[PDB]
RNA sequence: CCACAUCCACCU
């Protein structure tokens, strides 16, 4: 499988909310490009041949994996959505 | 046998054990030669095989033949219809080609 | 597997029965899975340590994986055969603790589905 | 026109040249625009025969509005793959999953070995 | 025009991404699932023998 | 035997006589009154199904033959005998998990 | 070298020409004879080297689905038949040859019919090749490679003429191999193993030889743990 | 040349300490790696030289099976924890070792508790052998001999006193071994071998030393071809 | 261009 899903099952009430927010994540790491990750440092997805797991070959498993840290945090609502999602998409 | 007893062959070692398992499977009567073990297991249709990975020989003795086997007709069906872009239909836009 | 008794089967009871029945053994007397009153000649003959010695022992044509005989488990002497302490084995090192595997498994019947 | 060395003759590919996907066959032009014959996505062999019908009829009819047409037979020689199927007289279907090397397969106590291995569990 | 770093670069594409296999009678949930894949060589789909039976495959 | 006879896919001999001349293409065989007949071959002709038809010779320059006596193969004939499939060494074993 | 030695194999031979070579291990100690028997085996029947027919051309047809006239046997059947044909080489720098084959007239075409070439032989020329009836010709060129192992027609690819072919190449010497483990005695320890092997090849090369390679092949791979990191 | 030479596979190395070492061989060609895999499993399994407690004797021990006063293991359990002691030779002369041990009082006897050999080392001092509940009377010897392979108690006999008792002996120091070989894949072929190979020794001898041991074995075996009879 | 009809097969 991937690294933990027993774990993300535990810290998540339901398994779709856990889609929902690992998928977002992996949206933003797209969106942004990669470099606001909270797994900078040492702990980075590494690759077979080279160290191509810097960069972006699956983004999914980047967001599991940062999600197994207890950098992220998810809700319903948590910050005022009008100025972050304004600042989406203009920008 | 014969034909492997002319060039001055007796039984294997793995043959040996094979029988000595197979013995203790019912296989073959027990208290008789290599031989005639070998020859009522011959009887049954099984003979000793190698397994030529290993070379140790397989286990109990292995039912071995010649059988008829033809190859069907093989028309596209295991060709890959795998496409990722191609023509669409008119009434509707889902793509058959 | 289990064969034939063709001697005395009283073994609880007489200390000097062991070397009776190991001659016994030598000759055709006894077969190894001998359906004996208490145990087998197997179990007397060979005696392992260790699983690692009793598959080794298997290795080398001794002993087949469906012979009873006597391991020493992590606690216990079992009078079993070296084919379930392989699948116990193979149990408790496929899940990384060996205790919980040795709790979730029956060791005492044929692996039916 | 570096793809056209295959097309030898008028239109028509010569006999016996080898044919890849995406390879002409027939050039037809129409109104110039190119619409041509070429082998489809997938396998193509040998082409053996080609066939050409026009409107000088000996004996044969034509679809109206057709002034010729040409056909194309392409040979292969299809060999046993992991794709085929195997199967006896008794009904006992199969496909081939593994093609083993002659060194690794089972054999007989003397130097010859097995051809094709079957699950007793099928029986 | 194949090469062997079109090769790679395809065994680059698909290290994260996963398919959905599924069996023409899709009795049950079973009848799709996803899955890793992993490039071979032939013309048939490996299947695990342990899913043989959540396909009626 | 009767089923690749009864199927007009071989070749026999009308009549009891001697082959005259054998090719890849065509066989030309003298009967006992003196007539000789040219036997064509459809070399490789396309089924309907796409599968290939062929008549394959099995008889030798100057070889007597008899009535009915087979002259070229069917398309799926050894001789004279339906042969469609092949004789192979098989062992009822299970391999790994092929 | 009498209880690592002597307690050990000395190695007898026993071959009939150069197509059948028993080879007689003895005595080695328990378990060595299929330790012994089974890599040799794999070897002898994986990465021999040999010679096989690469690529036929034919003066006539321009398709292998074609047939010559004045010939019985097909173009496929032509191309079978050459898949039997077995060619020694003489110098073991010589790579590639192209053998010639005139033939004309009833002639029933044998493996003899080949041009004699300076340093290959045909080591069987009574092989059967094809049937001239009358007023047939039958012009064509084989060119023979070394290789080894198994390698399909279109891997290869080999392209001397417009109008040659390609063929399939089985580049195995060894036709086939089969080690024997048999009990011997002796005074200290009365079960011990002879490993005899019996080697059935094509007489491009001789058993002793193919033995010779696959021991040579076996230590050079055994080398290869030599160097660790 | 990466198809043959440039892929000299790769032979990575994993120890975890003196016990467990993993093997890899990569990349390998098709077919060798069990090739490779087989005969180095035997040899290590069969031939690999060592030390085990061949025999033991015990004052008040007349039966194997009996039970002995201020004990509370019986012979068997005695006979099965010192199946585990491991001891290493300092020179090659050394074929038979006697070792006693004296012990008396409520203490725990271990393999440390064994009375010093100058000639002679214990991997694992701490291998606890026995209990003595109260002043237990315990006169203990063992002989140790050097051997290979696995040696049941019955067929050997090795005797010293009149009431000793044979033991199963397990003299190759690698507990087993396990080989895969898993199918890589090069750039452009897949048809190739990775060869895994795990160790697992008692501790007498490092992985990477007992692999060295199977290979020189099987190389000195495979030079046993060069002169023929 | 692939629409529809008819027929023959393959896997449940």
């Amino acid at each position: 499988a991937e690294p933990g899903i027993d774990k993300l099952f535990g810290m998540v009430d339901s398994k779709y909310r856990l889609t929902v927010v690992v998928a977002k994540r992996a949206q933003q790491l797209l969106r942004h490009g990669f470099k606001n990750t909270v797994l900078e440092p040492e702990e980075r997805p590494k690759m077979q041949t080279l160290e191509g797991l810097f960069d972006d070959p699956n983004a999914v498993t980047w967001a599991m994996k940062e999600l197994l840290t207890g950098r992220l945090v998810f809700g319903e609502n948590l910050v005022p959505e009008d100025r972050l999602q304004k600042e989406m998409e203009r920008l | 046998f014969g034909k492997r007893k002319g060039e001055g062959f007796g039984v294997d070692k793995r043959e040996v054990e094979v029988l000595r398992r197979a013995e203790k499977l019912g296989l073959v009567t027990p208290g008789k030669t290599p031989e005639e073990q070998l020859k009522e297991l011959f009887l049954q249709g099984k003979v000793v095989l190698y397994d030529g990975r290993t070379g140790e020989p397989i286990e109990g003795p292995i039912v071995v033949g010649q059988m008829f086997i033809m190859k069907l007709y093989h028309m596209v069906e295991d060709k890959m219809h795998a496409r990722s872009t191609g023509p669409y239909s008119l009434i509707t836009q889902q793509p058959l080609g | 597997r289990k064969e034939k008794k063709g001697a005395g089967l009283e073994f609880a009871t007489p200390e000097e029965a062991l070397a009776a029945h190991e001659r016994g053994e030598v000759a055709l007397n006894a077969p190894i899975k001998v359906a004996g009153r208490e145990t087998s000649v197997g179990r007397l003959k060979y005696v392992f340590a260790n699983p690692d010695e009793a598959l080794l022992a298997v290795a080398h044509g001794i002993v087949d994986l469906q012979d009873v005989v006597t391991v020493r488990y992590m606690g216990k002497r079992l009078e079993t055969s070296p084919g379930r302490i392989l699948f116990a084995r193979i149990v408790a090192e496929a899940v990384e603790d060996e205790k919980v595997a040795w709790e979730l498994i029956q060791l005492d019947v044929p692996q039916e589905k | 026109e570096a793809a056209l060395r295959d097309l030898d003759e008028e239109g028509v590919v010569r006999i016996g040249a080898e044919v890849k996907p995406g390879d002409i066959l027939v050039g037809r032009t129409s109104f110039v625009k190119d619409t041509s014959l070429r082998v489809p996505p997938g396998e193509g062999g040998i082409v053996v025969r080609t066939v050409r019908l026009r409107r000088g009829d000996p004996g044969v009819e034509l679809k109206p509005g057709v002034r010729e047409v040409v056909r194309v037979y392409v040979a292969q020689k299809r060999k046993l793959q992991v794709g085929d199927k195997l199967a006896n007289r008794h009904g006992n279907k199969g496909v081939v999953a593994k093609i083993l090397p002659v060194e690794d397969m089972p054999h007989l106590p003397d130097g010859t070995p097995v051809d094709v291995i079957l699950n007793p569990l099928g029986v | 025009d194949i090469k062997d770093e079109v090769w790679d670069a395809l065994e680059e594409v698909i290290h994260g991404k996963v398919v959905l296999l599924n069996r023409a009678p899709t009795l049950h949930r079973l009848g799709i699932q996803a899955f890793q894949p992993v490039l071979v060589e032939g013309q048939s789909i490996q299947l695990h023998p342990l899913v043989c039976e959540a396909f009626n495959a | 035997e009767r089923v690749v006879r009864d199927s007009l896919a071989a070749l026999y001999a009308e009549e009891d006589g001697e082959v005259a001349k054998v090719d890849g293409n065509r066989i030309v065989v003298r009967y006992e009154d003196g007539r000789l007949v040219e036997y064509p071959l459809r070399r490789f002709y396309r089924s309907n199904q796409g599968t290939a038809l062929d008549q394959r010779p099995r008889v030798v320059v100057g070889q007597r033959v008899r009535k009915g006596d087979l002259l070229a193969d069917g398309p799926a004939s050894e001789n004279g005998f339906l042969a469609l499939g092949q004789n192979v060494l098989v062992a009822i074993m299970p391999f790994d998990g092929y | 070298m009498l209880d690592s030695k002597l307690k050990a194999p000395v190695f007898t031979v026993r071959t009939q020409g150069r197509e059948y070579g028993e080879f007689v291990l003895e005595p080695l100690e328990r378990g060595f004879g299929v330790t012994l028997g089974n890599p040799l085996r794999r070897i002898l029947l994986s990465s021999i080297p040999g010679t096989a027919v690469t690529s036929v051309y034919i003066e006539d047809v321009l398709h292998e689905f074609s047939t010559i006239p004045g010939v019985k046997e097909d173009v496929v059947e032509i191309i079978l038949n050459l898949k039997e044909l077995v060619v020694r080489f003489l110098n073991p720098s010589l790579q590639t040859v192209t053998l010639l084959l005139k033939a004309e007239g009833p002639k029933e075409v044998k493996a003899r019919d080949f041009l004699p070439v300076a340093d290959v032989e045909i080591m069987n020329p009574d092989l059967h090749i094809a049937t001239l009836e009358e007023g047939g010709r039958l012009n064509m060129e084989v060119r023979v490679d070394r290789g080894v192992g198994y390698v399909p027609a279109e891997k290869h690819g080999i392209k001397d003429r417009i109008n040659a072919i390609p063929v399939d190449a089985v580049f195995s010497p060894v036709r086939r191999v089969a080690f024997q483990v048999e009990d011997t005695r002796l005074g200290q320890r009365t079960d011990l193993d002879k490993l005899t092997l019996r080697i059935w090849t094509d007489g491009s090369v001789t058993p002793l030889e193919a033995l010779n390679q696959a021991v040579e092949i076996l230590r050079e791979h055994l080398t290869y743990f030599s160097n660790p990191q």
